[PDB]
C-alpha cells in the first residue's frame, strides 16, 4: 500500500532544510554522519534509506530537492516527529476476489493486483505469489484513491481485469473555508507526538541506546513539522500537491495483469544454499534481474484508454460488458434456426 | 415489467459486486442497475438537536425513495438486456405456489404458478435496495439475493454533523498542538500507604542446593480463599501501593470529562434487531427467461444482528476483563491504557453508547475497594460487545452457497469507514432451507472461534504469527474481505486480517511515559497504528511482573534486582553458582508464588517470542494474549472445510468452559483447558480451516530480500535501491549494510566454524 | 459372511444382520464349545478366510518362577491352575443359519528358560503397573548419585578435569549429570516369583518402598494399609498412598482374595491378550497394560495336542532405523564385562530390549504387523555390605544434543550420552537448557557409570518399568524428555529426540521371520535369535499441552509436574497406545502395481499411521536420510478425541469398502472404585473415534512410485457417543450410515446415526423405521409410509393402453428394465437410495413386478433375499399388470 512511516527532524521550509549531499554519510555507519535515529523508528527497517526511495531529500521523485528528513546531532538537544510517505491508500482497499482456473487465483489491492498462484499445489523454487502495479500519477497522488477503482473481473480471453476512472475522485468533507487546517482528517492522518532527544556521541556513536527527554512542551520548536502531519502539504513541496502532477486530464479505462508462464515465478537459484546465507545467493540473483522483473511475477499492469464514464462492468461466461455496451450479433450462430 | 433504459449499472464500495453468471440449464446474467440523475442534495433532509437518529434516518429513505431508482435486471448470454426488475416498483409480486411435496409448481413456456400474494414483511422490503446476488448448486432455477437500506450506499451522501469522525478536528484558535488531547501524566507510590509491598521471603527451601549470596531475597505472592461470604483470606495480586497523578484533578480514562460531543453510531443493535425496515434481509427468488410468468418469489429471512450477537463467546459480555485479571487490570489503568481485550477507548465500532463509554470503570469484575482481599469477584457488567449500524453492514456482503444453505462472509467496510473509523467484517452468517425448501432458518458466527484450530503445519510462509488462542476466545480476528469462490475443487476465502496488537507486548516502566509519548498514544486509540515501534530503553524486564512487585527500587541505586530498565548488555549473569540465590530454591505451591530477584532483559524479537500470541504445533495452546489490532495489518487467503461449513449447527452452545474465574482463589489455580460440557458444541466450530496463507512461501531473511525486490509504486523503484564511492544503502535487508565480520567473538564463542 | 459378529460377554458370540437384529440361535457359548472350563474367557477373536479364530485365557491360571533346577518357569499343577491359553478355529458348519464347530485347539506353553537367560531372570525385577489412577508423581522416583559422585567421589568438582581421563570420561563437561534413581523409595519393583502391592505412593519420591521388599511387608505396608483401606459397605485419608485394586482388577492383574498373583503369572496372563492369523501362523501378543516378554508363532499345521513355544523379544533383534538407535537401547540395559562375576543382566549376557508394551497386532497378505512403545530396561546395582550406586538404578537420557548438524538421521545417530550419562543442566552465557550444548582437546566420551574399582566386585541386574520411560530420575530433564520440549535454538528448532525414553516400535513380520521366532523358541539348550529386518523406532513423547505451568524464560520435576490429561489417566508423562489394526485401501492403484495397506494406532494425543510398500512387503522408505523415516505418520487429537479415555478401548473394526476404522469405548470397562475408592459413576455410554487416510498414496500414478512425504491418517470424535446407554455392538453399515445396540434399561434398541458432512447425528425416524421389525429379521415394509424402504407407488394397469405397451408383449416388456422403471415412483428414505423392479411373467398376457430396494449398508433386498442363508421375507410387494399383447 506504500504507507510505511518516516521519522523526521527537518522540513523544506525556509532555514529549516535537510539536505542530499555534505550532511549524510552512506560510507560511515559508525558516527552520527550516518544520521541513524536509535529511537522512535519503525521496527525492522532503515529510516534514512526509507526517505531516499520516497525521495523526501534529492531529486528522487521531483525535478528539485524537496530538503525533508532526519539528522543527528552532537552540539545540542533535538525533537523529531513520525510523517507520512504521501500515499493515501489503506489495507481495507480490498476489491474482488476473481480465479482463473483450477488452481490459480488472485485480487485488487489498492494500486496492485496480487495472485497466489500456487497456494493449491505448492513446489519447492517457487515464491508463490506474483504483483501488478498500477502506473498513473494521478490516481497514486489522489485524496481518497479507492474511491476511482470501478471493479474487477475475469476475462475470456484469460486473464484478470480492471477498471478505473480519474474523473471519479472528489474532495475532503471541508476545504478549510476560513482558518489554517492543519490536522485535515484524512485517511493517511495520525495525532503523531514529539519525541524529544538528547546530543549524539560525535564518535563511537551507537555504542549504548540514545536517551529521550520530557516532551511535553516539545511542540513549540517544531511547528513546520506539525504542518507536515497532513499529507497535502507533503504533497506540495513534493511538486504532486496541484496541476504540476501534468499526464493524463481524464484517461479512464482497463487495467490488466503482467503476462505468464510455467517458468514464471521459479526462483531455484536464488533458493537453496551450498556456500553462504540465503538471502545473500537471492540478493546475488535479484541484483542481475532488477531490469527485468516479470519473469520473478513482479511488474506493472498494462493499460488502456476509453471514452466517456466509467460507471461499473457485467459478466457472462462468453464476454465482460463495460457500462452495460460491447455486446454483437453472435456470427458464428446466425446460420441455426 | 419491460425494460427501461434509464437505469445504469454500477459497483458497490463494499463487496464490488456488480453482476452474477448464472451457470447451468440457462445461462446469462443478473446486474444491478441504478438511475443515472445528478445534483442528489442529501443535506436538504434538516436534523434537529432535540431527536434521535430513527426518525431521520427513515426521513432520508423516504427522501431517496423519491430522488433514486434501483433495479437487478437479466440479461442473455451475449449481454442483451431481458426484464428489468425494480423491486420498488414492479406490478402484481407473488411468492411461488408449491406442490404437497414442497417442489414449485413450473412448465418452461408458461413459468412458475404464483399464488397471487407477496411474501412476508413486503411492505418494508420494497424501500431496500439489492446489493449481492448468487444460485442454488443443486436445485434448478433457484437463485438468492441480499438487500439492504440505500443509507448503507448513501452513508458518505449524508450530511457531515451526523456521520461525523470518531475525533474532532477543532478550530486551531490558539495554534495547533498534537500533545492537548493525550492523557499523559505518570503515576506514583502512594504518600500514605507504602508498606502493603510483597514480603521478602525470610527463609528459603534447600531443594539440595548448595550455592549461597550476600543479595535480598525473592518477593512472595499469595492467594485463599477464606471462610468470609465475600472476601478472600489472601489476595497479594490485587495489591495498590501505586496511585494516578493529580494535575488539576486525577489522571485517568474519564470520558464524560473528555468527550463533549462523544461519537456514536447511527443505530445501536437492539434498534437495528427491531426496526425491520433498517436491518439487512436475503430472499430466495425463482426465474426464467422465456417463460409467460419469468420471475417470481421464494422465501424472506431477516440478518438479525441479534442471531450474531446472541453467538459471541460468554467473555464478550465483559471486554473490560481478561483471564489475567486483576495485576493486568491495574498494569494498564496505571499506564492509562485499555484494560480487558476489546474496550471501546480503541474500538468504538462494535459498541451501542460509542466513544461515551471509553473508559476502564466497572469491567464486570468488583474492582478498587478498600481492601486486597475485597476485590476480584464477578459481577453485573456495564458494556457488552455489540453489532452497531457502521459494524453491521461492514458484517454484510461477499455470499456463497453450497447444499441447502447461504452464506455471508462481510465486506471490505467501505460501505461504513471513516478517516478515523474502522469497521470490519468479524465473522459469517448462514441462512439454511428446510422441508425441501417449504421453509427456512438464519444464523452467525465470529471468525474467533472458526479459527480457533489454526497451527504452524497449515501454512507454507513464515511460522510463529500472532493468530493462536485458548479456552478463552479474548483474541478477536477480523477482516476487509475480498471474497469466498470455488478454486476448481476447493472453497477459499481471501482479504486483509487483524492480527494480536504487535505494537504493545513490549511495557513501560512505571514513571517514565512523560518522555515516551508516543508509545502510550499509540495505546491510547490517539495514533491508531499497528506497526512495531522501535522503543527499548525505557521497557521493564519483563511484560508479566504484577504490580504490588514494583516499588523495590525508587532511587535505581540497586539497578532494581526484581524490576528494572531494559538494558540488554547489564542483564544478571545466571552462570552456574548463581542460580541458586536467584531461582534454584524458590518452589511454588497450591497457595504461594514468587517474583525472583533476578534483572531479565531482551530485545524486541525475545518480547514478542515470549508473549505475543502465537501459533504453535497444537490448537488452543496461546496462554497469552495482549489486545486486538486498530486495522487489518496481514495479507490472508485459506481453504475451507465446505462439507463442515454445511453440517455445522445453527445454534452454537457456549458454557462455564468458556467463563472468567468467579473469584480469584480459582485465578490462582486456573485451568489452561476443558473437555466439552455434555449440553455445548463450540468445539465442532474450530475445524472450518483446512490451510491458510499470508505471503511469500520464503524461510528467514529471504522474505526481507522480498521486501526489498518490489517497487514503491509513487516512483516506480526498488527498496534495494541498487540499480543506480558514496552510493546509497537498502532498507529492509542486512545485505552490503555496514561491514562484514566473523561470529567467532559472540556468546557461546562455539559451534559456529560449522553450523 | 453378510454378518456381523458381537461378543455379548465374556463366552458368547452372536452374529447379527445388517438390520441390527441377531441371527436366531446363532448366540453360542464358544468357551464351552472350545470344551474349556467356566474359568476360561475370550480375550480377542478374528476371521480368516470365513472362519473364526478365538484366543481364551483362565482366570484360575498360576504360573511359578524357581530361579534353580531349569524348568524355571511351570504351571501350577497342586490345586488348580494348570490352565494354558488357548487359540481356537471355528468353522460355521451350516450353510442356513450359524452352527460353530470346533476344528483346531492350540495351547499356549509357558516358555523355554535357557541358563544364561535364567542368571538374568534370577534377579530380574519388575515396575507395578501404571493404572488409570497412577500419578506424575507415583512414578516420580529419588534421584541417583551423579557421575563424579560414582567415580571420583565425596570430594570435588574442582578433580574434575584433572581425573575424567582416568575413568574414560575424556571431555565430558557433566560432572552433574545423573547416573540414575534410588529403589529403596518408591513403586514397587517385584522378581518373577513375588507379588506387586494393591497400593501406589502419591509420592514415589517418598513414599514408596521401591524394591525393599522386605522393607515394604514389615513396615511400610501396615501405613499404607492403614492410609488407604480397601472398601467395605469403612473410608480412610489417602494421604501418602492410592489404593487402585478395583483398577488393577480392570486392567487384568489375577488376585487370591485381595493380594495379587506373582508376577510371572499377571506377565503370562497379560501376554495371552491379542492375536492374528496368516494362511500359516498364529501369533499372539500381550496387552497395553502390562510389559509383555514373549510372543507366540503358532504353525497351523501343529499337531493335535502339542504345546507351542513362545519367542523371547530378549532373543528377536528389531531394526531401530539405524545400528546406534539399538546400542542406546543396549548400552543402557546393563554392565558388560569378561572382568566380572555374578553380575548378570540382559545386556551382559548378549540378549537385545526385553520387553515392550504391545499395541495389538493383525494380519494383511501373509504379514503380520505389530507396533507398541518399549518398556523401559535398565541395569541396577543389586550389591550388598561401600558400593556408591548401591540399591540405585543405572539411567541416563539420551537426548541429542543442541549442536546436532539438524536432519533425522543425524538426530538419531548423534554420539550424545551413548555409553553413559551426559545430560542434567547447563547454563550457557544466559540460555538454559538440559541438554548438553555440543556433541577443544578432542571428542567427547561418555562411560557407564560403574567405577573402574568396583569393575571386578559390582552386581548390576536387569529391570523392566511399567511405562515407556527409562528414566525415573525427578530431574527438570526428565519432564522435557517425557513431554517432547528439548529443543535446539537454530533457525528451524527441530525437536532434540531421545533414543532410550518414551520409543515407539513398529514394524511388518514375513512368514521366514516367524519361522525364525518358532525356531528361537523351540532352540535346544542355548538361545537361538531372530532378526526382524523390517521394523523401525520412533520417539514418541505424551504432548506438553496434557500438562500445566511448566517453568522458562525451582524448575518442575514430575514429583511436582501438573496434570490437565483429559484421556482418563491421572499421570501426564507416561506414553499409551492400543487398537493397531491394518486395512487395504479400496481406491485403484496403477496396473501392474499391488493393492496399498496400511495400519493406525491410537496412542495419548494422536493417531499413528503405519506405511507400507505393497512390492516387496516392506515398510515405505524414501532416497533422503534427512527425512524422517516416512513409514510413521502421527497427527494430533483434537479436544474432541483428547477427551475420549483409551482406557475405555473395546474393539477396531476395518471396513474395506470405506476405507475406515472405527475404534469402540465402552465405558462399562471403567473400574467399579478409584485409588480413593470412590465409587466410579462415569460408567455409563461409550463412544466411536473414526480413522481415515490423509494425504498422496503410493503408486497413483507415475509420479507417486517415488515418495518423499509419509501418508497420515486423521481421527475424528465422529458424533456415536452416550453417557446413558450400556452398548452391545455398533455395526458400521457404510460411510453413511452406523446402527447402534444398545439397552437403556434392561432391553436392546437400535438407533441409526447418519453421517452429515463428517459429523453422525442420530436420525429418529429411520431409527423407529428400522426397529420396527415386528420380531422378524428386518424392518417392516408399509405400503403408504416412507419406511427402511423408502415408499413405492405402482402405475395403474391403465398405463399400459395409454402409451401403448399392449402391442409390446411381456418378453419385450420384461427384457426392457427402462420399460419397467416406468411402472412405479420411488420415494428415498434417504438421499440416493435406489430401487428397480423385478419382472416375472405370470400369463401369455400379463407379469407381476416386486421391488429391489437398497438399505443402509449400499446392499438391494428383494423377496429371496437371505443373511446366513436363511430368508429375511421383508415384505415387498408383487404388483400384476396385464393387457399386453401375444406376437
Ligand atoms: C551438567 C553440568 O554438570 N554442567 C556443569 C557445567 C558445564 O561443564 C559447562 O556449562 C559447559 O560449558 O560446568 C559448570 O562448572 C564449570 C566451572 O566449575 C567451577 O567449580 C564450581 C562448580 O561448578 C560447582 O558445581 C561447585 O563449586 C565449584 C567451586 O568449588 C570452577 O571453579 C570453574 O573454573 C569452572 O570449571 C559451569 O557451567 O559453571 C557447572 C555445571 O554444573
Ligand atoms: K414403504
Amino acid at each position: 500500500l506504500g504507507t510505511i512511516p518516516v521519522l523526521i527532524n527537518k522540513s523544506g521550509d525556509s532555514n529549516d532544510q535537510f539536505n542530499k549531499d555534505s550532511e549524510q554519510k552512506w560510507d560511515k555507519t559508525e558516527t552520527n554522519e550516518g544520521n541513524l535515529p536509535g529511537f522512535g523508528e519503525v521496527n525492522g527497517l532503515y529510516n534514512a534509506a526509507l526517505l531516499h526511495t520516497y525521495g523526501f531529500f534529492g531529486t528522487n521523485t521531483n525535478s528539485t530537492d524537496p530538503k525533508i528528513g532526519f539528522k543527528a546531532d552532537s552540539s545540542s538537544s533535538s525533537s523529531s516527529t513520525l510523517v507520512g510517505s504521501g500515499l493515501n491508500w489503506t489495507s481495507q482497499d480490498v476489491g474482488n476476489l476473481v480465479v482463473i482456473n483450477d488452481t490459480s487465483f488472485g485480487f485488487q489491492l489498492g494500486g496492485w493486483f496480487i495472485t497466489f498462484t500456487d497456494f493449491i499445489r505448492p513446489r519447492t523454487g517457487y515464491l508463490g505469489i506474483t504483483l501488478s502495479s498500477l502506473q498513473d500519477q494521478t490516481i497514486i497522488w489522489a485524496d481518497q484513491p479507492w474511491t476511482s477503482f470501478k471493479g474487477s473481473y475475469l476475462d475470456s480471453d484469460g486473464t484478470p481485469k480492471s477498471l478505473w476512472d480519474p474523473t471519479a475522485l472528489k474532495s475532503l468533507p471541508n476545504s478549510s473555508t476560513t482558518y489554517d487546517t492543519n490536522p485535515t482528517l484524512s485517511p493517511s492522518f495520525q495525532l503523531y507526538q514529539p519525541n524529544k532527544v538528547k546530543a549524539y556521541q560525535t564518535t563511537n556513536t551507537y555504542n549504548k541506546l540514545i536517551e529521550p527527554v520530557d516532551a511535553t512542551s516539545a511542540a513549540t520548536n517544531m511547528t513546520s513539522l506539525l504542518k507536515l502531519l497532513t499529507t497535502k502539504n507533503i504533497k506540495a513541496k513534493l511538486g504532486k500537491g496541484t496541476a504540476s502532477s501534468q499526464g493524463n486530464n481524464n484517461g479512464g479505462g482497463v487495467s490488466q495483469t503482467i503476462n505468464t508462464i510455467t517458468t514464471t515465478g521459479n526462483i531455484s537459484e536464488g533458493l537453496k544454499e551450498e556456500t553462504s546465507i540465503q538471502a545473500e545467493t537471492l540478493k546475488k540473483f535479484f541484483d542481475s534481474k532488477q531490469n527485468n522483473k516479470s519473469e520473478i511475477g513482479i511488474g506493472d499492469s498494462t493499460f488502456t484508454k476509453m471514452d466517456g464514464k466509467l460507471t461499473g462492468v457485467v459478466s457472462t461466461p462468453l464476454v465482460n460488458l463495460i457500462n452495460g455496451q460491447g455486446a454483437t450479433s453472435d456470427s458464428d450462430t446466425e446460420k441455426i434456426s | 415489467q419491460a425494460v427501461d433504459e434509464t437505469l445504469t449499472p454500477w459497483t458497490w464500495n463494499n463487496n464490488n459486486f456488480s453482476s452474477l453468471k448464472i451457470t447451468g440449464e440457462n445461462p446469462g446474467s443478473f446486474g444491478l442497475v441504478r438511475s443515472q440523475n445528478d445534483n442528489l442534495n442529501i443535506s436538504s433532509v434538516t436534523k434537529n438537536s432535540s431527536d434521535d437518529n430513527l426518525k431521520y434516518l427513515n426521513a432520508v429513505e423516504k427522501y431517496l425513495d423519491g430522488q433514486q431508482n434501483f433495479a437487478i435486471r437479466r440479461y442473455d448470454n451475449n449481454g442483451r438486456a431481458l426484464y428489468d426488475i425494480n423491486l420498488a416498483k414492479m406490478e402484481n409480486p407473488s411468492t411461488v405456489q408449491r406442490g404437497l411435496n414442497g417442489e414449485p409448481i413450473f412448465d418452461p413456456f408458461k413459468g412458475f404458478g404464483l399464488t397471487g400474494n407477496a411474501p412476508t414483511d413486503w411492505n418494508e422490503i420494497k424501500g431496500k435496495v439489492p446489493v449481492e446476488v448468487v444460485q442454488s448448486p443443486h436445485s434448478p432455477n433457484l437463485y438468492f439475493v441480499l438487500l439492504v437500506p440505500k443509507v448503507a450506499l448513501e452513508y458518505h451522501n449524508l450530511n457531515n454533523q451526523v456521520v461525523k469522525e470518531s475525533l474532532e478536528v477543532k478550530a486551531t484558535q490558539s495554534s495547533f498542538n498534537p500533545t492537548q488531547r493525550l492523557q499523559k501524566d505518570s503515576p506514583v507510590k502512594d504518600s500514605s500507604k507504602q508498606g502493603e509491598k510483597l514480603s521478602e521471603t525470610t527463609a528459603s527451601s534447600m531443594s539440595s542446593g548448595m550455592a549461597t549470596s550476600t543479595r535480598a531475597k525473592a518477593l512472595k505472592v499469595e492467594v485463599e480463599r477464606g471462610s468470609q461470604s465475600d472476601s478472600l483470606l489472601k489476595n497479594d495480586f490485587a495489591k495498590k501501593p501505586l496511585k494516578h497523578k493529580n494535575s488539576s484533578g486525577e489522571v485517568k480514562l474519564e470520558a464524560e470529562k473528555e468527550f463533549t460531543e462523544a461519537w456514536k453510531p447511527l443505530l445501536t443493535t437492539d434498534q437495528i434487531a427491531r426496526e425491520k425496515g433498517m436491518g439487512a434481509t436475503v430472499v430466495s427468488f425463482y426465474d426464467a427467461p422465456y417463460s409467460e410468468n419469468h420471475t417470481a418469489f421464494g422465501l424472506v429471512d431477516h440478518i438479525d444482528p441479534k442471531k450474531m450477537v446472541e453467538n459471541y463467546p460468554p467473555s464478550w459480555k465483559t471486554p473490560k476483563w481478561n483471564h489475567h485479571g486483576i495485576w493486568d487490570y491495574n498494569a494498564r489503568n496505571l499506564l492509562l491504557q485499555t484494560t480487558g481485550f476489546f474496550n471501546p477507548r480503541r474500538h468504538p465500532e462494535w459498541f451501542d453508547e460509542g466513544q461515551a463509554k471509553a473508559d476502564n470503570t466497572s469491567p464486570g469484575f468488583k474492582v478498587g475497594d478498600t481492601d486486597h482481599k475485597k476485590d476480584g469477584f464477578k459481577k453485573n457488567s456495564s458494556s457488552p460487545i455489540a453489532l452497531p449500524f457502521e459494524a453491521y453492514f461492514a458484517n454484510i456482503g461477499n455470499m456463497v452457497a453450497i447444499g441447502n444453505s447461504v452464506f455471508i462472509f462481510g465486506g471490505n467496510g467501505h460501505a461504513t469507514k471513516m478517516f478515523t473509523t474502522n469497521p470490519l467484517s468479524i465473522g459469517v452468517f448462514r441462512i439454511k432451507y428446510t422441508d425441501n425448501f417449504s421453509k427456512s432458518s438464519v444464523t452467525g458466527w465470529p471468525y474467533a472461534v472458526l479459527f480457533g484450530g489454526l497451527i504452524n503445519p497449515q501454512t507454507n510462509g513464515l511460522k510463529d504469527l500472532p493468530l493462536g488462542t485458548n479456552r478463552w476466545f479474548e483474541y478477536v480476528p477480523r477482516m476487509a474481505v475480498s471474497g469466498v469462490k470455488w478454486v476448481g475443487n476447493q472453497l477459499v476465502l481471501a482479504g486483509t486480517l487483524t492480527m494480536g496488537d504487535t505494537a504493545t507486548v513490549p511495557r513501560l516502566k512505571y514513571d517514565q511515559l512523560e518522555k515516551h509519548l508516543n508509545l502510550v498514544a499509540q495505546g491510547q486509540g490517539l495514533l491508531r497504528e499497528d506497526l512495531q515501534i522501535f522503543t527499548p530503553y525505557g521497557w521493564a524486564n519483563r511484560p508479566d511482573i504484577p504490580v504490588g512487585a514494583w516499588l523495590q527500587d525508587e532511587m535505581g541505586s540497586k539497578f532494581g534486582p526484581h524490576y528494572f530498565l531494559n538494558n540488554p548488555d547489564i542483564q544478571d549473569n545466571v552462570n552456574n553458582d548463581t542460580v541458586e540465590a536467584l531461582i534454584s530454591s524458590y518452589k511454588n505451591t497450591d497457595k504461594l508464588k514468587h517474583v525472583y530477584p533476578y534483572r531479565y532483559s531482551g530485545l524486541y524479537a525475545w518480547q514478542l517470542f515470549n508473549w505475543s500470541n502465537k501459533l504453535t504445533n497444537t490448537p488452543l495452546s496461546a496462554n497469552f494474549v495482549n489486545e486486538n489490532s486498530y486495522a487489518p495489518n496481514s495479507l490472508f487467503a485459506a481453504i475451507l472445510n465446505e462439507d463442515l461449513l454445511t453440517g455445522l449447527s445453527d445454534k452454537i452452545f457456549y458454557g462455564k468452559e468458556n467463563e472468567f474465574a468467579e473469584n480469584e482463589a480459582d485465578r490462582f489455580n486456573q485451568l489452561l483447558s476443558l473437555n466439552p460440557n455434555p449440553n455445548t458444541n463450540w468445539a465442532r466450530y474450530l475445524n472450518v480451516v483446512q490451510r491458510f496463507t499470508t505471503g511469500p512461501n520464503l524461510d528467514s531473511s529471504t522474505f526481507d530480500q522480498f521486501l526489498d525486490f518490489l517497487p514503491w509504486i509513487g516512483n516506480g523503484k526498488p527498496f534495494s535501491n541498487s540499480p543506480s564511492s558514496s552510493t546509497p544503502l537498502p532498507t529492509f535487508s542486512n545485505i552490503n549494510v555496514g561491514v562484514k565480520s566473523m561470529i567467532t567473538q559472540h556468546l557461546n564463542k562455539e559451534n559456529t566454524r560449522w553450523v | 459372511a453378510n454378518t456381523f459378529l458381537v461378543k455379548e460377554d465374556s463366552k458368547n458370540v452372536t452374529a447379527y444382520t445388517p438390520f441390527a437384529t441377531p441371527i436366531t440361535d446363532s448366540k453360542s457359548d464358544l468357551v464351552s464349545l472350545a470344551q474349556l472350563d467356566s474359568s476360561y474367557q475370550i480375550a480377542d477373536q478374528t476371521i480368516h478366510n470365513t472362519n473364526l479364530f478365538v484366543l481364551f485365557k483362565s482366570r484360575d491360571v498360576k504360573v511359578k518362577y524357581e530361579s534353580s533346577g531349569s524348568n524355571n518357569i511351570s504351571f501350577d499343577s497342586t490345586s488348580q491352575g494348570e490352565k494354558p491359553s488357548y487359540v481356537v478355529e471355528f468353522t460355521n458348519s451350516t450353510n442356513i443359519g450359524i452352527k460353530w464347530t470346533m476344528v483346531k485347539k492350540y495351547q499356549l506353553d509357558v516358555p523355554n528358560v535357557s541358563s544364561d537367560m535364567n542368571q538374568v531372570l534370577k534377579n530380574l525385577i519388575l515396575e507395578q503397573p501404571l493404572t488409570k489412577y497412577t500419578l506424575n508423581s507415583s512414578l516420580a522416583k529419588e534421584k541417583g548419585k551423579t557421575q563424579r559422585e560414582v567415580h571420583l567421589g565425596s570430594g570435588q568438582a574442582n578433580q574434575w578435569t584433572s581425573q575424567r581421563n582416568q575413568h574414560d570420561l575424556n571431555n565430558n563437561p557433566s560432572p552433574n549429570a545423573s547416573t540414575g534413581f534410588k529403589l529403596t523409595t518408591g513403586n514397587a519393583y517385584r522378581k518373577l516369583s513375588e507379588s506387586w502391592p494393591i497400593y501406589e505412593p502419591i509420592d514415589g519420591t517418598k513414599q514408596g518402598k521401591g524394591k525393599d521388599s522386605s522393607g515394604w511387608s514389615s513396615t511400610e505396608e501396615n501405613e499404607a494399609k492403614n492410609d488407604a483401606p480397601s472398601v467395605s459397605g469403612s473410608s480412610g485419608t489417602f494421604n501418602k498412598y492410592l489404593n487402585t485394586k478395583q483398577a488393577l482388577e480392570s486392567i487384568g492383574i489375577l488376585f487370591d482374595d485381595q493380594t495379587p498373583r506373582n508376577v510371572i503369572t499377571q506377565l503370562y496372563y497379560a501376554s495371552t491378550s491379542k492375536l492374528a492369523v496368516t494362511n500359516n501362523h498364529i501369533v499372539v501378543m500381550g496387552n497395553s497394560f502390562l510389559p509383555s516378554m514373549w510372543y507366540w508363532v503358532v504353525e497351523r499345521s501343529a499337531q493335535e495336542n502339542a504345546s507351542n513355544k513362545p519367542t523371547w523379544f530378549a532373543n528377536t533383534n528389531l531394526d531401530w532405523g539405524e545400528d546406534k538407535q539399538k546400542q542406546f537401547v543396549e548400552n543402557q540395559l546393563g554392565y558388560k564385562e569378561t572382568t566380572s562375576t555374578n553380575s548378570h543382566n540382559f545386556h551382559s549376557k548378549s540378549f537385545t530390549q526385553p520387553a515392550y508394551l504391545i499395541s495389538g497386532i493383525d494380519s494383511v497378505n501373509d504379514q503380520i504387523i505389530f507396533s507398541g512403545f518399549k518398556a523401559g530396561s535398565v541395569g541396577y546395582d543389586s550389591s550388598s555390605s561401600s558400593s556408591s550406586t548401591k540399591d540405585q538404578a543405572l539411567a541416563w537420557s539420551t537426548t541429542t544434543s543442541l549442536d546436532s548438524k539438524t536432519g533425522y538421521k543425524d538426530l538419531v545417530t548423534n554420539d550424545t550420552g551413548l555409553n553413559g550419562p551426559i545430560n542434567g543442566s547447563f547454563s550457557i552465557q544466559d540460555t538454559f537448557s538440559f541438554v548438553v550444548p555440543y556433541s577443544t582437546t578432542g571428542p567427547i566420551k561418555t562411560a557407564y557409570p560403574v567405577k573402574k574399582d568396583q569393575k571386578s566386585t559390582v552386581k548390576i541386574n536387569s529391570l523392566i518399568n511399567a511405562t515407556p520411560l527409562n528414566s525415573y530420575g525427578d530431574e527438570g530433564i526428565g519432564v522435557f524428555d517425557a513431554l517432547g520440549l528439548n529443543y535446539n535454538f537454530k533457525s528451524n528448532q527441530e525437536r532434540l529426540p531421545s533414543r532410550t525414553d518414551q520409543i515407539f516400535v513398529y514394524g511388518i513380520v514375513s512368514p521366514n521371520e516367524l519361522r525364525s521366532a518358532k525356531s528361537s523358541a523351540d532352540s535346544t539348550g542355548s538361545d537361538t535369535k531372530v532378526n526382524w529386518s523390517n521394523t523401525q523406532s520412533r520417539y514418541l513423547p505424551v504432548p506438553y499441552n496434557y500438562s500445566e505451568g511448566i517453568i522458562d524464560a525451582s524448575v518442575t520435576t514430575f514429583s511436582g509436574l501438573k496434570s490437565i490429561a483429559p484421556d482418563g489417566f491421572a499421570n501426564s508423562i507416561a506414553n499409551f497406545s492400543v487398537g493397531l489394526k491394518a486395512g487395504i485401501d479400496p481406491n485403484p492403484v496403477m496396473s501392474g502395481k499391488k493393492a496399498n495397506y496400511g495400519a493406525v494406532v491410537l496412542t495419548r494425543g494422536g493417531v499413528v499411521r503405519l506405511n507400507f510398500n505393497p512390492g516387496n512387503d516392506s515398510l515405505l522408505s524414501t532416497t533422503d536420510n534427512n527425512i524422517a523415516p516416512i513409514s510413521f505418520s502421527f497427527t494430533p487429537f483434537t479436544a474432541a478425541e483428547s477427551a475420549v479415555d483409551l482406557t475405555t478401548f473395546k474393539e477396531v473394526t476395518y471396513n474395506q469398502e470405506s476405507g475406515l476404522w472405527s475404534y469402540i469405548f465402552d465405558s462399562s470397562l471403567k473400574p467399579s472404585h478409584d485409588g480413593k475408592q470412590t465409587p466410579v459413576t462415569d460408567n455409563m455410554g461409550f463412544s466411536v473415534i473414526t480413522v481415515s487416510r490423509t494425504g498422496i498414496e503410493l503408486n497413483q500414478d507415475q509420479a507417486t512410485t517415488t515418495l518423499d512425504v509419509a501418508p497420515s491418517a486423521l481421527a475424528v470424535q465422529s458424533g456415536i457417543q452416550s453417557t446413558t446407554q450400556t452398548l452391545t455392538g455398533v455395526l458400521p453399515l457404510s460411510e453413511e450410515f452406523s446402527a447402534v445396540i444398545a439397552k437403556d434399561s434392561d432391553q436392546n434398541k437400535i438407533d441409526i446415526y447418519k453421517n452429515n458432512n463428517g459429523l453422525f447425528e442420530i436420525d429418529t425416524q429411520l431409527s423407529n423405521s428400522v426397529a420396527t421389525n415386528n420380531g422378524g429379521l428386518a424392518p417392516s415394509y408399509t405400503e403408504n409410509r416412507v419406511d427402511a424402504w423408502g415408499k413405492v407407488e405402482f402405475a395403474d394397469n391403465s398405463v399400459l393402453q395409454a402409451r401403448n405397451l399392449v402391442d409390446k408383449t411381456v418378453d419385450e416388456i420384461i427384457n426392457t428394465p427402462e420399460i419397467l422403471n416406468s411402472f412405479f415412483r420411488f420415494t428415498p428414505a434417504f438421499e440416493d437410495q435406489k430401487a428397480t423392479l423385478v419382472a416375472t411373467k405370470q400369463s401369455d398376457t400379463s407379469l407381476s413386478v416386486s421391488p429391489r430396494i437398497q438399505f443402509l449398508d449400499g446392499n438391494f433386498y428383494d423377496l429371496n433375499s437371505t443373511i446366513a442363508g436363511v430368508p429375511l421375507n421383508i415384505g415387498f410387494p408383487s404388483r400384476v399388470f396385464a393387457g399386453f399383447a401375444a406376437l
